[PDB]
């Protein structure tokens, strides 16, 4: 628990971006594996995560560090990408979320406090 | 080794 | 060329600790397909991506900006999740390199 | 589409 200028960031300028994004939708939620028809997706994907627990984690004050915060991002991607067949539209759409995250990662205001 | 959600 | 602050960092601290990491070495160098008998690696993979080239890139002041570097980066690890099986040791093996890659580039300088 | 082959497993 702590509020910080990189964790700001991420949440202000990363976060709002990425879920505006025209891609964003099938990463706002928890994966929904019923309603998709997907009883495999708990078995190959052990730590869900969607970019609604991340934005909901940075209101909550949950991360400590932005570190934190870009990892949850990063595993948010990795599942996708491991769990979608290479062929699936879904992969495009992470991969393209993904260079945005990075691109702004890049310019995230680098004195570390609060 | 996956399923996936559609392709294209 | 001068090397931007975030090149500079790209290179003497990311490239630096994963380089000589112990799971390193699987990308060290492209993926010999036909070493390691591989015939569907090209079809899936349309931009191979390892650190030997991103080394050598850095070292040539190949890159304009850290965000280009950082791409390259993102693209070897995830050729790695989209070929391989996700119960593979290499998978595990990238999204170890991958987390130390976030953890410094969470520390990268800003720019200009 | 999918999983290619891979480089193997445990």
């Amino acid at each position: 628990g702590r509020v910080t200028n990189q964790l700001q960031y991420l949440h202000k300028v990363v976060m709002k971006a990425l879920w505006k994004h025209q891609f964003a939708w099938p990463f706002r939620q928890p994966v929904d594996a019923v309603k998709l028809g997907l009883p495999d997706y708990h078995k190959i994907i052990k730590q869900p995560m969607d970019m609604g627990t991340i934005k909901r984690r940075l209101e909550n004050n949950y991360y400590w560090a932005a570190s934190e915060c870009m990892q949850d991002f990063n595993t948010m991607f990795t599942n996708c990408y491991i769990y979608n067949k290479p062929t699936d539209d879904i992969v495009l759409m992470a991969q393209t979320l993904e260079k945005i995250f990075l691109q702004k990662v890049a310019s995230m205001p680098q004195e570390e406090q609060e | 080794k996956g399923l996936g959600k559609g392709g294209a």
